[PDB]
């Protein structure tokens, strides 16, 4: 029965609607979802428009009128301009007549805040469309009703509010260009008159509400309106006296003084500079005397979230963060303005101390803009020695993990800052914090992880012996409190803390060997302790410290028998025994860093075969096996040592790269024989047990050995030096190895990797192997394509990787898609396009890079016929899948790529660079350029996809479009504006000569 | 309600139940799979509490009948119905798998689980 | 118990019926099936202070799908703003979506959630979320995906609707389960349930758990 107002062959009943409505807003489960699918196909009906009327007047409930003004907005924003001047000033006066008599109800007005709110952006629509060319004395009329009731003043402020944000702030994306200026410079024209209003009222005050809503509404002017109308008139004063002593006007004052603190403003005026420090002494006043003194506790108050002093706190921190960043220097000169610029920073220093994470950095943005130029600017610092004192405690208190990488670093660089202004005050304050852990007072976990991340974070700002001595002090009181501190739990997490501090402070460790060694013993000690996060902090830490000292690894220094790095790779296997496979490849990652460090290629590859002596032997012995027996891989555990040998493999030649070929030498021939036989197991697998197979425990193993082969290529070759080596040695048995088998695997069996580790190959050595990408191209192209053009979402790192390779073929090896078959050809164009219609950032970005690019490898040919028969056959598809995206509202993400790529195919024909016609004969007079038959091709083809548009808005847009095609910004311009167009009806054709 | 309760065996582990209409796992929890053996009862029930809510993903007696079962994909899970669960409130069936961190985890889970059917025989 | 409106809004594919979801019945959802107009859920959380229930009504952030819009918004307590740090545009709309909502909702607590900062490509930087700062709003990291801060946007607005800085979420009590013996005449019907459940993998094998 609540079907009954979809049936528009009868007349609405009015309470059938109220009930529907009431359903879906109170209602509960299967009632309320029947409601809210009758609603939706009631609003979305076209026609749904001629019954807002009736529902206005007749409804007695206001959900219901609220549904009736969403689908009167949808008219005046799509359709408005198809309505007789008679009828749209009919639907006009209701609106304004609806809006006056539920102003005039005081009831009403009370209660219905959102029907009235509702109204006003209603009768805002309306203005955007009639205002002020077909409604001139809106302003004027709106100015005078103020005066004949309270109530109706208040709402005119709405209106205004609204009116100002639809025009300046909300226009950019929603409007042309054209008609953004036209209502900007429509609003300018009358603000004199509007301004006047807003005054009064400010003025002569009274209603609690009213000063609200008007305040509301300066805050929108304050966006765009000249300074002289807050400079220039008494506003800056009732703003910082009057209306920040009432806490109803207090929260909107102060947003108000904060744009007010952004005006644009003139630079050389004395009397300017003397009211910007006035409005700032009258503001800091009242809250001193009327909300709460310098001195207060902010933490608590904040914490205690009474009231809405949450919200006028975070509005203080934002209004003096605003101000100084702008003004400080105003204040700095003068002594009579010293205790205000003082107060300002304590209440900033008070801000500070709450707990809110985006409070603290909004103030913590302030800081490092004043800490930065108490830096460099001179004679400034002494001002806020005891501001930056207590900012040290504030920052060393609040100091987080460096894991939290944006707050880590802006922390770490106000601390440096601080620690460079006041080295012995930094030192001070954490040697007393520590102190405070080793009494107990202070003590817990997060408080000494808090304050080693805080010591940790200055490294590099103290000279080398004030920074030796207070390493040394640090280190010292930290190993006290480990052996003070009672059972594993407390030891384990100061001695975290220890190497934490220890792996920060790398210029001591380079300076006094003998310490460095024990460090590194001492985490080989620990490499033994299982206690949870140890052995990874161990690991972490010797990787850190050997990022950053790797040189005193590979000298013989002074009083030792050997480099440091032969020590470590003689005691490999007893220092790494208790690790789990990931430390294992961490650790000898780091032996890797070393062992690059030796520039003698005999010792450096002699370092290099001892370190993978263990991993090859077993290696040695797997292969040995393996092959000699065949069934030996179908064991888990052979799998899974064969898998941690590959990933050492991997883990080693990350940090060694070109150093890392002998070793890549000595295991490639059996390594891809090992992919050949993984394979066929795989494929066996899968015809034994179904496509389950490949969920399998024991064929993800064997999965994973051929990604981490796949891997450990790609890494050699991607940092390779002798690419000659790679062509002669690598590629050819890498192709051989792997492309047949991932063409002939089901595609759930395919690996993506493949394409990955193809990409780097082509991107190193494309040009050298032509006949190589080639069959890359055979091997890999059309069964790719097939797995990923039935939908958007199968295969999604087949679909990313697939992109990456067309990409990188398309620039190093275009001649592979010149060998193409015509119909292989074809699907080339086809994937592109497919790519351009995808809503993933990654697909969708090669897509148009590829199109881009083949245009630009098309054009670099000249005249030939490749390259007319290339236009004959596509100039035509890219055009129009380019305006399809474009245009379609789902790829709004491409735009720009888009843009450039429309932007290069109109300005190939504007510059009559394409040599043929791209007509087919006798379909135009057969002297035509092909410049009037692409205007031609582009008028028809957008007629046919947007035929509310008129001839004279398409012609305009392609006059615009191919004027512009030189200038991607105006370009761009062009294109918003017609996207605006498309979305309604009557756009206006000089819209296009912006 | 879980004061009167002795702790047998914690692990973290993450629980699904089948959804025979779509034939997939859906997800039900992660968090700390508790064995508590009751103090007045001698009863031991699997208690699962969802990381950061603590809100209840499992609430079963290990039941003697119930039978562990290796899934296909993994070497680190167990299934087995359940005919009585109370997480949700109303007792009902569930088809559940529960996975570890490690096979270790797994069969550690399946001593303890066997334990407990023992216990809950008396 | 009482229970309050919450209205989660913000761009087509952010996460906002995946989070809910997960906060429902535990599941991730890894397919992206658009919401028509509004999905309403019951969601309650226990607290030091009693239960609390959000009537959370999750809108369509995709235009050809969003139905009565704004009207959703209407005596809404509480909203969500969501967008996707792995896409720039859902940023740039959350001015759009807040504009929306507030013109509704003049006076309500309203949390900005950054969803899928487990993706290691992260677009939306740190540096240049500052939308919330004027405009009072509470922002969070999140993850519907790893739980990163999953329960922290809805203990944010139950301690702004409550008045209570210091309430706490805290475990629901633990009934005692009941005992049963299995009904033989489905012994057949659970061996073959039990069959097809076994020989379907668990998803994403490759996680921590
Ligand atoms: C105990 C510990 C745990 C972890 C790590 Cl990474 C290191 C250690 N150290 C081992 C023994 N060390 C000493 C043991 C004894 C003595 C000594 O006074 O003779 C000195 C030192 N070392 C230092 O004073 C020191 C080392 C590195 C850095 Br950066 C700064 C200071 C200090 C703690
Ligand atoms: N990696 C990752 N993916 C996520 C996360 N949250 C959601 N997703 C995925 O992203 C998509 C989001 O889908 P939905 O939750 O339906 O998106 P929505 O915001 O509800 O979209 P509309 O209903 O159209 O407004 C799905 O594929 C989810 O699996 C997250 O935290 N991480
Ligand atoms: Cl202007
Ligand atoms: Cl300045
Ligand atoms: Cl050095
Ligand atoms: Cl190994
Ligand atoms: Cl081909
Ligand atoms: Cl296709
Ligand atoms: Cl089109
Ligand atoms: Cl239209
Ligand atoms: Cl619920
Ligand atoms: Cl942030
Ligand atoms: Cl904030
Ligand atoms: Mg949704």
């Amino acid at each position: 029965s609540m079907e009954g107002i979809l049936d528009f062959s009868n007349d609405l009943d009015i309470a059938l609607l109220d009930q529907v409505v009431s359903t879906f807003y109170q209602g509960e489960g299967v009632q309320q979802k029947q409601a809210q699918e009758i609603l939706t196909k009631f609003q979305d009906n076209p026609d749904a428009w001629e019954k807002v009327d009736q529902i206005l007047q007749f409804s007695t409930n206001p959900q219901s009128k609220f549904i009736a003004l969403s689908i009167l907005d949808k008219l005046i924003t799509r359709k408005w301009k198809l309505l007789p001047n008679d009828h749209r000033i009919g639907i006009r006066n209701f609106v304004v007549g609806m809006i006056i008599s539920m102003c005039q109800d005081d009831e009403v007005f009370k209660t219905q805040k959102n029907l009235i709110n509702k109204s006003d952006l209603t009768l805002v629509q309306i203005l955007k469309q009639e205002w002020p060319q077909n409604w001139p004395e809106f302003i004027p009329e709106l100015i005078g009703s103020s005066s004949s009731s309270v109530n109706v003043c208040e709402n005119n402020m709405i209106v205004l509010k609204l009116l100002s944000e639809e025009v300046f702030d909300f226009s950019a994306e929603q409007m042309t260009q054209a008609k953004a200026l036209h209502l900007k410079n429509s609003m300018s024209k009358e603000f004199e008159q509007i301004f006047k209003l807003c005054f009064q009222v400010l003025e002569q005050g009274s209603s609690s509400s009213l000063i609200v809503a008007t305040l509301e509404s300066l805050l929108r002017y304050l966006h765009w309106i000249p300074y002289r109308y807050i400079y220039e008139t008494n506003i800056l004063e009732l703003l910082s006296t009057k209306f920040m002593t009432s806490p109803d006007t207090r929260a909107i004052t102060l947003k108000c003084l904060t744009e007010v603190s952004n005006l644009k403003i003139p630079q050389d005026n004395d009397l300017i500079k003397r009211q910007t420090v006035l409005f700032f002494q009258n503001t800091l006043q009242q809250i001193a005397t009327s909300v709460m003194p310098v001195t207060a506790d902010l933490k608590a108050t904040y914490a205690n979230a009474n009231g809405n002093d949450q919200s006028f706190l975070q509005d203080l921190a934002m209004f003096l963060t605003t101000y100084l960043a702008r003004n400080r220097a105003l204040l700095e000169s003068d002594e009579s303005l010293r205790e205000l610029l003082l107060n300002a920073h304590q209440y900033l220093i008070q801000l500070s101390k709450i707990e809110e994470r985006e409070l603290f950095k909004t103030t913590l943005d302030y800081w490092h803009n004043l800490v930065a130029d108490l830096f460099y600017e001179p004679l400034k610092k002494h001002i806020y020695e005891e501001i930056c004192s207590q900012l040290r405690l504030v920052i060393i208190e609040n100091m987080v993990r460096p894991e939290e990488i944006q707050l880590y670093k802006s922390e770490r660089e106000v601390l440096v800052y601080l620690t460079h202004l006041n080295v012995i005050d930094t030192e001070e304050i954490m040697i007393s914090k520590l102190a405070r852990q080793i009494d107990g007072s202070e003590w817990s976990w997060h408080n000494i992880n808090t304050l080693s991340w805080a010591i940790g974070s200055i490294s590099g700002t103290m000279s080398e012996d004030t920074e030796k001595r207070f390493v040394v002090t640090v280190i010292k009181d930290l190993l006290g409190l480990c052996e003070q501190k009672r059972g594993k739990d407390n030891k384990a997490v100061v001695a975290r803390d220890i190497m934490y501090v220890v792996g920060e402070y790398p210029r001591f460790l380079k300076a006094h060997w003998n310490f460095l060694r024990t460090v590194i013993l001492k985490l080989f000690e620990f490499m033994h302790e299982t206690h949870e996060g140890v052995q990874d902090m161990a690991c972490d830490t010797f990787i850190k410290i050997v990022q950053k000292c790797k040189y005193h690894f590979v000298i013989q220094q002074p009083r030792e028998s050997e480099p440091f790095i032969q020590t470590i790779i003689r005691d490999i296997q007893k220092t790494t025994a208790d690790l789990q496979p990931q430390q294992v490849h961490t650790f000898y990652k780091a032996c890797g860093i070393i062992i690059s460090e030796e520039r003698s290629v005999a010792e450096r590859n002699r370092l290099l075969s001892d370190l993978m002596q263990l991993p090859n032997m077993a290696w040695d012995t797997i292969v040995e096996q393996s092959t000699a027996n065949p069934t030996l891989l179908l064991d888990s555990e052979t799998v899974k040592i064969i898998a941690n040998i590959i990933k050492t493999n991997v883990a080693v030649c990350t940090s060694m790269g070109a150093d890392f070929y002998p070793q890549l030498g000595h295991i490639y021939y059996n390594m891809l024989q090992l992919y050949r036989a993984v394979s066929s197991m795989i494929s066996t697998q899968v015809a034994a047990e179904g496509l389950i197979a490949t969920k399998t425990p024991k064929v993800r193993g064997l999965r994973t050995i051929k990604k981490e082969i796949l891997k450990l290529v790609e890494t050699y070759i991607s940092k390779a030096r002798n690419l000659d080596d790679v062509v002669k040695v690598l590629v050819e048995p890498l192709l051989n190895a792997v492309l047949e088998d991932y063409m002939n695997n089901v595609p759930d069996a395919r690996d993506a990797e493949v394409l990955n580790c193809m990409t780097t190959v082509v991107e190193k050595v494309g040009h050298m192997i032509p006949q190589g990408v080639i069959l890359i191209l055979q091997s890999v192209f059309e069964c790719t394509l097939d797995m990923i053009n039935k939908d958007f979402t199968e295969y999604p790192e087949h679909r990313v990787e697939f992109y990456k390779l067309l990409k990188v073929i398309n620039e190093k090896s275009f001649a592979a898609f010149l060998e193409l078959p015509p119909a292989a050809f074809k699907l080339f164009v086809d994937a592109i396009c497919w790519a351009f219609k995808h809503n993933n950032r990654d697909v969708e970005v090669n897509g148009l890079q590829i199109a881009l690019d083949l245009v630009k490898n098309i054009e670099r040919m000249g005249n030939v016929p490749f390259a007319n028969e290339f236009h004959k056959n596509y100039f035509f598809i890219f055009v129009s899948e380019t305006f399809f995206v474009l245009t379609d509202s789902d790829h709004k993400s491409g735009f720009s790529k888009q843009a450039l790529l429309l932007m290069k195919l109109i300005s190939l024909v504007y510059d009559n660079k394409i040599s043929v016609p791209l007509y087919q004969e006798a379909e135009v007079p057969q002297g035509t350029s092909n410049q009037v038959y692409l205007s031609q091709y582009l008028a028809n083809m957008l007629s046919n996809a947007f035929p509310h548009l008129t001839s004279e808005q398409i012609a305009s847009f392609l006059s615009a479009l191919t004027k512009q095609c030189k200038d991607l910004v105006v370009f761009k311009g062009t294109l918003r504006d017609f996207l605006v167009q498309i979305k309604e009806v009557g756009g206006d054709p000089t819209d296009y000569l912006f | 309600m879980e004061e009167d309760e002795e702790v047998l065996y914690k692990v973290r582990a993450k629980l699904f139940r089948f959804d025979a209409d779509a034939k997939e796992w859906k997800e039900r929890g992660t968090g700390d799979c508790k064995f508590l053996k009751n103090k007045k009862t001698n009863k031991v029930r699997i208690l699962m509490r969802r990381d950061k809510t603590l809100k209840i993903c499992a609430n079963h007696i290990i039941a003697p009948e119930y039978t562990l079962k290796p899934n296909v994909g993994s070497d680190r899970s167990w299934v087995y119905a359940c005919t009585a669960d109370i997480a949700e409130g109303e007792a009902e069936a569930f088809t559940f798998a529960i996975r570890f961190g490690s096979k270790e985890n797994a069969d550690k889970f399946k001593e303890e689980f066997e334990k407990a059917q023992e216990i809950n025989k008396k | 118990q009482v229970q309050f409106k919450l209205v989660l809004v913000g761009d087509g594919g952010t996460g906002k019926t995946t989070f809910v979801k997960r906060h429902l019945t535990g599941e991730f959802e890894k397919k992206y099936v658009a919401t028509l107009g509004v999905e309403v859920h019951p969601l309650v959380f226990h607290t030091n202070r009693g239960p609390i229930k959000f009537n959370v009504w999750d809108t369509a952030g995709l235009e050809k799908f969003g139905g009565l819009r704004d009207g959703y918004y209407i005596q809404a307590q509480c909203a969500i703003i969501m967008f996707d740090v792995t896409s720039r545009v859902t940023y740039k709309n959350v001015p759009n979506w807040h504009r929306d909502l507030v013109r509704v909702c003049e006076n309500i607590p309203i949390v900005l959630c950054g969803n899928k900062v487990d993706i290691k490509d992260r677009k939306v930087k740190a540096k240049s979320i500052v939308f919330h700062r004027k405009k009072n709003l509470q922002y969070y990291d999140i993850s519907a995906k790893s739980n990163y801060n999953f329960e922290k946007p809805f203990l944010w607005l139950a301690r702004k609707l409550i008045g209570d800085p210091n309430l706490e979420f805290v475990a629901m009590p633990a009934a005692a389960p009941p005992e049963v013996v299995m009904d033989p005449a489905l012994a057949a019907q659970y061996e073959h349930d039990l069959e097809v459940a076994q020989t379907t993998a668990l998803p994403d094998e490759d996680d921590d758990l």
